[PDB]
């Protein structure tokens, strides 16, 4: 309810990311939100190729070079991402999650509090 | 209206932090992890090079200190004040030779701006009592993302963006009618190369990025001030590092002022309809009274229309 201002507790609250995404949505970066709970389902699948198939999908969403929801990465998150790419487990966007929430965490969020989204 | 814009790390955002200083307990309360992490990372970053380019440890009594330190970083509790153990085990590192050898190369790799200042700093700020400095809290490095406005007024409306590549597409939207815009450069990316593809020169992306943002349609009227940011490090490496690495071409001698004339040329290049003016300023995030001498020109430049 409160504890929100731990940042995973926001994130493990169906009503916390909901309420976190309006704000970055006006901030122009929920990208990085959505993009996480991507990762987040993709996790969820078994079938190898629905694996596949997603991977590729996500990769085009918020990987890919001038993707359309394309995240803030490195360089070596992305060509890791790629590789991995390369046989779809539910490992692949890790890294990439990772870094993610940390700009999310350590960026977006504070700021995101310390505002009427959060008051 | 008003756009910071710029490439990745040229400061767009320290210079919002003088727009501040022109920092209440509560947030100088909220640097103290900022500037730890800041820190330890830096450390990091070094001791990860000292691989990655085959820099030999001044002493090999190193390597524990040493990888105590990228557990930290690991463990994620590198936000958190420095553990005794840690404090010195840092400083201890940050007085190998090795270390130093390999921070010397530090254009080969990508170690934070601040990097220096903070290690300089290392029992400064890890005193149980320590509170943030007006500078501290400058020197920090927190990767921007989407577009933050903050308001204030001078002499009688602030956008600050995400320099990375794959934040210019969500630039687009703030991009109607935009009273100036100040677009930083970092003067010491010459010789480096951006974070997003380890293989771009930072100089010749901004060089590009510019040239994008100078001559847009949306921009006829409105006033373009280049702040050619970071020149005092720009100052401090010039001298052992030739500006050719960026442009083959240059023929002038290495030196501060010969350098910064020929980079203020090819931005002022990148300006194509005759019918219109840019301002370089050879400016410094980091300091105050050049920040707030400069801005203050600029509002001239603003309100003189
Ligand atoms: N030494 C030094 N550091 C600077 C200067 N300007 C920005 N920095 C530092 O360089 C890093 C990047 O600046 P920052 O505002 O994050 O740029 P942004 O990439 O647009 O956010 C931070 O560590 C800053 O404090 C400068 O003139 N001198
Ligand atoms: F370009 Al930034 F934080 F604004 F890296
Ligand atoms: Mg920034």
């Amino acid at each position: 309810v409160l504890g929100w201002r731990s940042f995973d507790l926001l994130l493990n609250s169906k009503n916390g990311v909901a309420a976190f995404h309006a704000f970055l949505k006006t901030e122009f970066s929920e990208e990085n939100l959505e993009f996480w709970l991507a990762c987040e389902e993709f996790k969820k699948i078994r079938s190898a190729t629905k694996l596949a198939s997603r991977a590729h999908h996500i990769f085009d969403e918020y990987i890919r070079s001038e993707a359309p929801k394309e995240v803030n990465i490195d360089h070596e998150t992305r060509e890791l991402t790629k590789t991995n790419l390369q046989a779809a487990t539910t490992s692949c966007f890790d890294v990439a999650q990772g870094k993610t929430r940390t700009l999310m965490e350590k960026d977006s969020y504070p700021r995101f509090l310390k505002s009427p989204a959060y008051r | 209206k008003l756009l910071l814009l710029g490439a990745g790390e040229s400061g767009k955002s320290t210079i919002v932090k003088q727009m501040k200083i022109i920092f209440s307990g509560e947030d100088v309360k909220q640097y103290k992890p900022v500037v730890y992490s800041n820190t330890i990372q830096s450390l990091a970053a070094i001791v990860r090079a000292m691989d990655t380019l085959g820099v030999e440890y001044g002493d090999k009594e190193r390597k524990t200190d040493s990888k105590m330190v990228c557990d930290v970083v690991s463990r994620m509790e590198d936000t958190e004040p420095f553990s005794a153990e840690l404090l010195s085990a840092m400083m201890r590192l940050w007085g190998d030779s090795g270390i130093q050898e390999c921070f010397n190369r530090s254009r080969e790799y990508q170690l934070n701006d601040s990097a220096k200042y903070y290690l300089d700093s290392l029992d400064r700020i890890g005193a149980g009592d320590y509170q943030p400095t007006e500078q501290d809290i400058l020197r920090t490095r927190v990767k921007t993302t989407g577009i933050v406005e903050t308001h204030f007024t001078f002499k009688n409306r602030l956008f600050d963006v995400g320099g990375q590549r794959s934040e210019r597409k969500k630039w687009i939207h703030c991009f109607e009618d935009v009273t100036a815009i100040i677009f930083c450069v970092a003067l010491s990316g010459y010789d480096q190369v951006l974070h997003e593809d380890e293989t771009t020169n930072r100089m010749h992306e901004s060089l590009m990025l510019f040239d994008s943002i100078c001559n847009n349609k949306f921009f006829i009227d409105t006033s373009i001030i280049l702040f050619l940011n970071k020149k005092d490090l720009f100052g401090e490496k010039i001298k052992k590092s030739p500006l050719t690495i960026c442009f083959p071409e240059y023929p002038g001698s290495n030196t501060y002022e010969d350098a910064a004339a020929y980079i203020q040329t090819q931005f002022e290049s990148k300006n194509r309809s005759p019918n219109k003016e840019i301002y370089c300023h050879m400016t410094c995030a980091t300091d105050t009274n050049n920040i707030q001498v400069v801005f203050d020109a600029v509002t001239d430049i603003i309100i003189a229309n």
